């Protein structure tokens, strides 16, 4: 009679939540972030021209 | 992505102070020849955008002046922003003249 | 299963006395079974003397 | 969120019947002083929107009239709707006059 050896069950998952989220083509959060930062990045939202 | 944010705004200049009446924001493509010659090689871009909206061919001149080639420059860095580029930082608006829809 | 193994070792060590008595009783059969082949045993004294 | 839905519309008034030619919907911020004084304390809001859009300072007067402090009132309750508020319920449109872009 031989004792059953100790076993360690490492965490395992084919699809983590990060890659499950990245599976979708477009993410609304990222798309909206880029589209709303577009104005700030490619234009001046503070300079005021009066003439 | 090589596009020109063609935007046009109609502004009421009132008896005392200004007011908007519409901003037609649009994204316009650029010719293959423009990308090959001016964008990639010389690092510049034209002040005009020849493109087909609404089954019609249109061009818009930056600041409504004659054709010129602005020097393409990097965009100001914001939080979590990759490398972008834009020729103009401000946006042209009509000069104030009384009681005219400019 | 460790309890089973301990109890089995105790069972062997505890039936060793029954096995000594059985050797004193029927040496031929006891020696044959212990060896694994049908053999004939004689007066052990303190250790079984066998012969094929 | 304290914003003023500045919406301006150009309407054709034909000899027989009317027709739209554009509705410039826009959301405009309000001054800190306006929020502190008129919104929180008096519970009212101005009929104008001092805000800078498209690198220009623009105001819109509600119903195109002189400035007034409209009384803020709760929005009509719809399904699964939180507590909102708005000064005006209707949306002003130009009075019909023949053959004019108003």
């Amino acid at each position: 009679i031989t004792m059953l050896e100790d076993h360690e069950f490492v965490p395992l998952e084919v699809y983590t939540r990060h890659e499950i989220k990245d599976s979708g083509l477009l993410d609304y959060t990222e798309v909206q972030r880029r589209n709303q930062l577009h104005d700030l990045r490619f234009a001046d939202i503070d300079t005021v021209i009066h003439a | 992505m090589y596009y020109k944010d063609v935007t046009v705004s109609q502004v009421w200049f009132g008896h005392r102070y200004s007011q908007f009446m519409g901003i037609f924001e649009d994204r316009a493509p650029v010719p293959f020849e423009e990308v090959i010659d001016k964008i990639n090689a010389k690092g510049v871009c034209r002040s005009t955008a020849k493109y087909v909206r609404n089954n019609l061919e249109t061009t818009a001149f930056h600041r409504d002046d004659h054709e010129t080639d602005m020097e393409l420059k990097p965009a100001n860095a914001a939080t979590r922003t990759s490398r972008g580029w834009h020729t103009t930082d401000l946006k042209y608006n009509p000069s104030r003249v009384e009681a005219f829809h400019r | 299963l460790g309890r089973v193994a301990i109890a089995w070792c105790e069972l062997q060590n505890h039936e060793l006395t029954l096995w000594n008595e059985a050797r004193k009783l029927n040496p031929n059969a006891i020696a044959s079974v212990t060896v694994g082949r049908r053999v004939s045993a004689r007066m052990l004294g303190d250790v079984m003397a066998v012969s094929t």
